[PDB]
């Protein structure tokens, strides 16, 4: 039944991909609706985005390490790699929250313009997905610690693997379409 | 069902006449295949009822290349013809397309309000609520916008409707083939006053009658010479009676649109 | 501490709404008291509410759909009466503030909580049986999906007595639905009902898709599945691909209303045309989601009651696949008149009329299934024939609307109302009634009364035509949708004829209610002993009626299309297996109902801006999810003795019959 | 199921395909068209690298239905995004004061 669950989660991720696509289309439509406020070029700090991108990529690689450890039946290495992945994802989330807070306190929040609304929607939806992945990862780490690498937990590790790698893929799309294209 | 003297089946404008022809053509083309479907449903139901012991019974007959080929191809031919006609007519009946006509068009600016229609005659320097006049057999160029919410400017007996969006300009070209008074509506629900968003489009016999109507509007004691007067008029109201304004502010349509494009 | 919620939210001043609230409360109290008196609370909780059995969940879906059909039709009757009165030159009894609520709620209810739950429940009941599976892939997910649908139903019904529902039309176009022009709670009721129900709908799509792909019995290749299974698969593909669109679009509207964002506002860079684009990009796939399963139902019924193989199986399947793919490239025909220009309009009109070809292929394949058959005029077959006629007419008018030149003068007219009611009632409603009649013996073990079923069919079809042909005429006379006050008198005759048609439909619904009552009363004389009352052709008829809670003691092995028919033709039906084995089954769970209750609290709190309560509800949803994730005992084995007993009773029935 | 080697290969390839676009945009390496084409192409290639190395996408998993679902989803996304952009571009052009 594990294979069925992993396939079903893949299908759910396809639906999530279409969700993100709708957000991307909205951003493309509203990118120039800046309403006399900031444009992407006036707020996108590329080194910050690069650090965030590297954090998310490192988290993806560390989750790959955790999955490898799982297939070697090494509980301790699985937990350690999951903890490192959690820390990298938490860093990504912290940087994103800091960026959003900076925009908000300077009257640059989603209510300022259509462009800012779309930017907040897309980037914050990705961040909400990352936060859900982090809560899921914490629950899964506790469960693995309590009961080890059972078949249930192995299926859950695979499902979360799909989710986390998909989040980094969405982030590749996000940084390319939003940050690099706005900064250029 | 339909109605012979209906607004769409008995149109008084060129656009409406072409649209009637298009509707009838599509109806006939589709009937070609729809009528056989219904007749076959009923006739097969009757003829091959379980009671009838004379009718041929073929329990295991499930595929026929000839039958499948026909049922696939006939709709394909019908739809190819329909699609060619669709491309041609959609490009010919494009609402923003100016009409080919000897007479110069009259520009009427249209602003939907809550809940009544405001009209500006920029060339004649007058404005009206819920009533427009123009010479018959004279193309009319409609510039359409909204002050609050989505509406649809529609004169059914003359032809195409067009959406009215705030901060946006849509363009519609109509022409009346005969003089008369034609009912106008909003075709996009816009709130509690929607039912009363009716206006009259008066197609005059000649330019003299339209000029008399313009002059009658010009003797209005009221004016629309400032955005404050427009805002006063735009306060929510329903079932607005016909009103006339003289000395309308120039570029008033542009100002209404610019209110939403800061 | 109560947000915006206050006693003023209750519409005391409104007599009609207050009478309705009192009536619903009294009915709920009566139901609670009857359940208490018969002491069935434990039975209900243990066998239906927490059920993870797809058959129970399908029945519950259909129960919800029928109950909400009652309210939707009451709304329709009120609208017809108001329009008849207003076209005579009278105020009527529904002012715009109530009438606009009524038509918005009617649309939302009939689409999301009548049509959707009906087809979903039919698929839930039938699909696992047809493919030879014992359950859906994710049974607990199935239960949770049903309860999210119930959450939506509860929210939309609560909007009756607390606050009001949206007055924007059933898709809530901004900026009319935005905070500026819709400051009340109605749009928020709309938002949260739709969002919470859409979560469950998306999960159902995933569940059914995986179920059909992965849980089929050995030997049943894709092109040996019953056509209804193909239709369900395509519908679930559309659900998975399209309902995320609705999720996002409603979420963006929510951000606009709550956080003052500028996605769809008139100013500050917003663009409401984007909302219209997105909502209809979801919306057309929705109508195809509704219609495909009933196409499958009609395929099954026509083959069964023609006593003949379905004609052109491969052609039918590929037409279904074609419709599925093409349903995503046509959505702009819903706003042809917004002014996209000739190129875009022409392209989308052409795609719209292209996707009509496979539907005609399906219609003619059914006709040739009836050709040279032996047609038994069971009420289900009457529904099928009536569907062919009515849906042909409706689809014809739809294709007419696909031509942008004609749509320019028919858009939002009562011609459009007539078209989509023609297709909806002729296809979806007719097919739902047909499938309900067809599979009632499978679900419950006895047949419906045929006399009242046929009366219901005749009332429904004749009343539909009387109710909606005048609307085609009215569309040609220039009458637009959503008119309620001072309707122009020349529409009055058509509006009266439409009202009389609506009364005929009301009689049809009464006939259905009487049919259910009489069938239940006389169930002992109309038992389905063999599990094959109609001489069916697919595996669902290979089981007992009702099927054992595990469906099949032994997973069947299929060799051809119409596996059960081939088993009957080869004498292999009703063969006692040499031995039985224990069956793995999922346990019932109350977690789904708890998550749904927390979701209901969360939605209600968000509607009334009770922030602390919304936090409590959301935290409850997530925490219940996690706690369930910690559960280990979620399955059990059916002892071989139980299976032996059930199979022996079924085989005693089979031997007694013949 | 992958291996350490393929994960590190994907890691290095992702690092390169991420660094180059950022450097190109930050430093104005080439003309705007060249920069845009490069970053879009490298983003697509990096997505493929992640799908292969990290998600182990292949034509055999789940009887091929894994790949089938992904390809269908990509097609649906292309339809939705491109159609929305085209429709909105045309609508906005027709909404102007011309
Ligand atoms: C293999 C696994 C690996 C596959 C994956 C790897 C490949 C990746 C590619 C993607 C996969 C492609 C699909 C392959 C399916 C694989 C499974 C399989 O084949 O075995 C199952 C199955 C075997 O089941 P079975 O148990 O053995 O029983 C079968 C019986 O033997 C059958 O007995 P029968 O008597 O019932 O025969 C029925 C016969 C119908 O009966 C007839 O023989 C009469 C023929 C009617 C002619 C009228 C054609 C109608 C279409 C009009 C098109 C107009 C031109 C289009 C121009 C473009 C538009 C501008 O067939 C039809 O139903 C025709 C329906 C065609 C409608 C498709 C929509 C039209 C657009 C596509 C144009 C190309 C159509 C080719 C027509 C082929 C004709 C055979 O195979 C079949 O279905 C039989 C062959 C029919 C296949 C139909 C092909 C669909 C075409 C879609 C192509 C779309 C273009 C690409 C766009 C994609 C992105 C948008
Ligand atoms: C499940 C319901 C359902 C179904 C199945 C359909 C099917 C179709 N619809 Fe309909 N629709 C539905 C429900 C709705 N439609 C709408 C709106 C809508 C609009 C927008 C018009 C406007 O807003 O002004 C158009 C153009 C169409 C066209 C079509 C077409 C071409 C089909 C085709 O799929 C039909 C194909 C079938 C045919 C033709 C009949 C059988 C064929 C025969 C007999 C043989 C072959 C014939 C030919 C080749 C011609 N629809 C709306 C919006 C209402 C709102 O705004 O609130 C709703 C709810
Ligand atoms: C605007 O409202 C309108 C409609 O909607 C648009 C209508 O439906 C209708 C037509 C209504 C019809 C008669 C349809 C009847 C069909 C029925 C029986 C099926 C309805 C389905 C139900 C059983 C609801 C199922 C969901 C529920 C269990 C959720 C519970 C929701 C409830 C009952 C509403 C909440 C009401 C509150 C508790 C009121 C608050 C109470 C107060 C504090 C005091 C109350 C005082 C009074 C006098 C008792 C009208 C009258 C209308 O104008
Ligand atoms: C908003 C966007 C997000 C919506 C939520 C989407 C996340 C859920 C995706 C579901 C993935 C399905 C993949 C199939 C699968 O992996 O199966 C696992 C399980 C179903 O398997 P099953 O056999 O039935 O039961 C086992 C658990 N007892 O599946 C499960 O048990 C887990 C799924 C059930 C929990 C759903 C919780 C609903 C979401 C509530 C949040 C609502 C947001 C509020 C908006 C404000
Ligand atoms: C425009 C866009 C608008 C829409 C915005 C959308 C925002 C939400 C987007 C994020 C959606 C999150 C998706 C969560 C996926 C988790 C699905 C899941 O449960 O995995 C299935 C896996 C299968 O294993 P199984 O044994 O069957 O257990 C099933 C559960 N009992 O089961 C497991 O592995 C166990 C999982 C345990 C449960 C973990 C739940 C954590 C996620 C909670 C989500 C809410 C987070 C709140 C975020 C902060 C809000 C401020
Ligand atoms: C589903 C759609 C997703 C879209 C998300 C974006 C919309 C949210 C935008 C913020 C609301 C508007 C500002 C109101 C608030 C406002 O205007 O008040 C201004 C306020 C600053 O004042 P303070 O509250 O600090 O001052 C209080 C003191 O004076 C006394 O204690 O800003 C904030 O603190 C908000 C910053 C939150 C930033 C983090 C949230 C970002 C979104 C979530 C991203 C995902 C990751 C989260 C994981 C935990
Ligand atoms: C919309 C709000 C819904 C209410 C939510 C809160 C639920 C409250 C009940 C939970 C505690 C129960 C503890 C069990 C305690 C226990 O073991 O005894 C529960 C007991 C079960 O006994 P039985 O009725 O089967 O009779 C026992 C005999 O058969 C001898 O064995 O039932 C009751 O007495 C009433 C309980 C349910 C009352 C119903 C609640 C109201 C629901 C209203 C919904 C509308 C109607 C639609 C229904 C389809
Ligand atoms: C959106 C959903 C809204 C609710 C829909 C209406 C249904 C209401 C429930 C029907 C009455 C159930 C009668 C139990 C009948 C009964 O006797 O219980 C049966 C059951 C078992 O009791 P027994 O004494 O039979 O023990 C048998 C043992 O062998 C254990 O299996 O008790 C429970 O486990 C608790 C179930 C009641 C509690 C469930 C409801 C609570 C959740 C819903 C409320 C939300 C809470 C959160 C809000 C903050
Ligand atoms: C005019 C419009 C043109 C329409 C053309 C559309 C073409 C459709 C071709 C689909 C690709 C099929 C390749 C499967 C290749 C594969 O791995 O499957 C292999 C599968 C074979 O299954 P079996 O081994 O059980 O054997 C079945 C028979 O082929 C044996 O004779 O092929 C099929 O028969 C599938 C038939 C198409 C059914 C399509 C289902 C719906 C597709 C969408 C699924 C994704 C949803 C994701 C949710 C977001
Ligand atoms: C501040 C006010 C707090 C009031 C919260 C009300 C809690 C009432 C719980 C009723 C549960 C009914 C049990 C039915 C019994 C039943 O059948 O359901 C059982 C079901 C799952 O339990 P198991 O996993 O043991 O499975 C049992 C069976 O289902 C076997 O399959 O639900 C739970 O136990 C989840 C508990 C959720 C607990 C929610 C915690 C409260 C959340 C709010 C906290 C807010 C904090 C804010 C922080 C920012
Ligand atoms: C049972 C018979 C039905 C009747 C008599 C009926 C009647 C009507 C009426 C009178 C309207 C308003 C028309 C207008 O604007 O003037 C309408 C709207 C509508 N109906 Fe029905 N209807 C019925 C069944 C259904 C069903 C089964 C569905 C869908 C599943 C449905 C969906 C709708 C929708 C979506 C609208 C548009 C609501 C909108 O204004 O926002 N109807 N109905
Ligand atoms: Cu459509
Ligand atoms: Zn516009």
């Amino acid at each position: 039944a594990g294979g069925t669950k992993i396939f079903g989660f893949w299908i759910y991720l396809m639906s999530d991909c279409i969700l993100f696509s709708i957000l991307f289309a909205t951003y493309a439509v509203l990118v120039n609706g800046t309403a006399g406020g900031p444009t992407g070029k006036d707020i996108f700090e590329l080194p910050f985005v690069l650090v965030e991108t590297f954090l998310l990529l490192f988290s993806s690689i560390t989750y790959g390490m955790a999955a490898i450890a799982m297939y070697k039946n090494n509980k301790s290495q699985v937990i350690s790699w999951l903890a490192l992945t959690w820390l990298f994802g938490a860093g990504f989330i912290g940087m994103e929250i800091y960026e959003f807070h900076h925009l908000i306190v300077n009257g640059m929040g989603p209510d300022r313009s259509g462009f800012l609304s779309a930017f907040f929607a897309l980037v914050g939806t990705h961040g909400l997905h990352v936060t859900s992945g982090l809560i899921w990862m914490a629950v899964l780490m506790v469960q693995i610690a309590r009961r080890g690498l059972t078949s249930t937990n192995r299926t859950r590790i695979m499902c979360l693997s799909l989710f986390w790698h998909f989040l980094d893929v969405v982030w590749i799309c996000v940084f390319t379409v939003v940050y690099l294209m706005g900064a250029m | 069902l339909s109605g012979c003297n209906s607004a769409l089946l008995d149109p008084k404008g060129q656009i409406g006449l072409e649209q009637r022809s298009l509707i009838l053509t599509a109806f006939g083309l589709m009937l070609i295949v729809v009528i056989p479907a219904i007749l076959m449903a009923v006739g097969f139901a009757w003829k091959y009822r379980a009671s009838n012991k004379d009718a041929k019974y073929s329990p295991n007959w499930s595929h026929s290349n000839k039958v499948e080929a026909v049922v696939w191809t006939v709709p394909i031919l019908i739809i190819i013809f329909l699609a060619v006609l669709t491309w041609k007519t959609t490009h010919a009946l494009e609402p923003s397309k100016p009409l080919a006509h000897d007479e110069k068009p009259i520009t009427i600016e249209v602003v939907s309000m809550d809940w009544k229609w405001f009209f500006i005659y920029p060339e004649q320097g007058i404005a009206t609520v819920n009533e427009i006049a123009f010479p018959a057999n004279t193309p009319v160029y409609f510039k359409v916008t909204s002050n609050s919410v989505m509406n649809s400017f529609f004169i059914p007996r003359l032809g195409s409707q067009i959406y009215a969006m705030a901060g946006m300009q849509t363009r519609l070209h109509l022409i009346a083939n005969e003089p008369g008074t034609y009912d106008g509506i909003s075709a996009s629900y816009s709130g509690p006053g929607f039912s009363g968003m009716k206006f009259k489009a008066i197609a005059t016999p000649d330019r003299a009658a339209f000029d008399q109507w313009v002059a009658k509007a010009k003797q209005s004691p009221n004016t629309m010479s400032d955005m404050a007067a427009f805002e006063k008029l735009a306060a929510p109201s329903e079932y607005n009676q016909v009103e006339y304004f003289s000395n309308v502010k120039p570029d008033l349509f542009a100002d209404v649109i610019n209110k939403f494009m800061a | 501490m109560f947000g915006k919620l206050s006693l003023d939210a209750v519409p005391f001043h409104e007599p009609i709404v207050m009478v309705t609230i009192a009536g619903i409360i009294l009915g709920g109290l009566a139901l609670v008291g009857l359940i208490t008196y018969f002491g069935k609370w434990t039975y209900l909780w243990k066998e239906w509410l927490t059920s993870v059995d797809h058959k129970r969940l399908g029945i519950m879906y259909i129960i919800v759909a029928i109950v909400m059909l009652l309210r939707g039709f009451a709304d329709a009757i009120m609208m017809r009466s108001q329009q008849a009165l207003a076209s005579a030159g009278e105020a009527g009894f529904l002012p715009p503030h109530h009438y606009d609520q009524i038509f918005t709620a009617h649309g939302v209810i009939m689409i999301f909580f009548v049509a959707m739950p009906f087809v979903i429940g039919l698929m839930n009941l039938v699909v696992p049986l047809q493919i030879g599976a014992r359950d859906v892939a994710f049974p607990f997910l199935n239960n949770l999906s049903f309860w999210f649908t119930v959450v939506g139903v509860i929210l939309v019904n609560v909007s009756l007595g607390v606050g009001e529902f949206a007055q924007t039309g059933w898709l809530a176009y901004p900026p009319l639905s935005g905070i500026e022009y819709s400051p009340g709670v109605g749009v928020d009721y709309w938002i949260w009902s739709l969002q919470l129900s859409g979560i469950g709908t998306t999960l159902t799509g995933i569940n059914f898709f995986v179920t059909i792909l992965k849980m089929r019995a050995p030997g049943m290749t894709m092109f040996k599945m019953p056509v209804f299974t193909w239709a369900s698969l395509c519908a679930n593909v559309l659900i998975i691909a399209s309902f995320p669109i609705l999720t996002v679009t409603v979420a963006l509207l929510t951000l606009d209303r709550y956080l003052g964002t500028h996605f769809f506002t008139n100013d500050m860079g917003g663009n409401m045309m984007m909302y219209i684009n997105l909502i209809w990009a979801w919306g057309h796939p929705e109508v195809y989601i509704l219609i495909l399963p009933v196409f499958g139902v009609f395929s099954e019924i026509a083959a069964t009651f023609s006593r003949k193989r379905l004609f052109g199986y491969t052609s039918l399947v590929w037409a279904t696949v074609c419709i599925t793919v093409l349903s995503f490239i046509v959505w702009l025909h819903h706003f042809f008149t917004m002014g996209a220009g000739a190129n875009v309009n022409a392209f989308f009109g052409i795609t719209t009329m292209i996707i009509a070809i496979p539907t005609g292929v399906k219609i003619f394949n059914w006709l040739f299934t009836m050709y040279q058959g032996r047609i038994v005029f069971h009420s289900a077959m009457l529904w099928t024939i009536g569907f062919i006629v009515t849906f042909s007419v409706g689809g014809m008018t739809g294709v007419l609307l696909a031509v942008p030149g004609a749509d320019f003068v028919l858009h939002n007219s009562l011609f459009l109302i007539a078209h989509f009611h023609n297709v909806i009632i002729g296809g979806v409603v007719f097919g739902c009634f047909a499938g309900m009649t067809y599979w009632w013996p499978k679900a419950f073990g006895f047949k419906l009364n045929e006399t009242w079923g046929k009366r219901a069919f005749w009332f429904w079809i004749i009343g539909f035509f009387v109710a909606f042909m005048p609307l085609y005429a009215l569309g040609f006379m220039g009458m637009t949708r959503r008119l309620s006050q001072q309707i122009d008198p020349q529409f009055h005759t058509m509006l009266m004829i439409a009202a009389s048609g609506a009364v005929l439909i009301a009689l049809g619904i009464l006939c259905l209610v009487i049919q259910m009552y009489v069938s239940i009363r006389d169930r002992d004389q109309n038992r389905d002993l063999t599990g094959d009352p109609w001489g069916g052709r697919t595996l669902e008829w290979a089981t007992s009626s009702p099927p054992p809670f595990y469906n099949f003691a032994v997973v069947p092995h299929v060799h051809e299309r119409d596996a059960f028919w081939e088993m009957k033709e080869k004498g292999e039906a009703y063969k006692k297996p040499d031995h039985y084995e224990e069956i793995h089954m999922p346990k019932n769970s109350g977690a789904g109902i708890v998550i749904a209750a927390f979701s209901t609290i969360f939605g209600f709190a968000m509607i009334w801006h009770i922030w602390w309560l919304a936090i409590v509800g959301f935290a409850g949803m997530i925490i219940t999810w996690i706690v369930k994730s910690f559960d280990e005992d979620v399955d059990y084995y059916v002892p071989v003795a139980e299976i032996e007993k059930l199979e022996n009773q079924h085989f005693d029935e089979i031997t007694k019959a013949g | 199921h992958g291996s350490v080697k393929t994960y590190m290969t994907g890691f290095i390839l992702s690092i390169i395909l991420t660094v180059i676009p950022f450097w190109m945009v930050m430093t104005g390496a080439a003309s705007p068209a060249v920069i845009l084409g490069t970053i879009l192409a490298m983003a697509v290639v990096q997505v493929l690298v992640h799908l292969v190395c990290f998600l182990h996408m292949n034509t055999k998993s789940d009887e091929g239905w894994n790949m089938t679902a992904f390809v269908f989803t990509v097609l649906i996304i292309a339809i939705l995004v491109v159609g929305s952009i085209w429709i909105m571009w045309n609508l906005n052009y027709n909404m102007m004061m011309h």
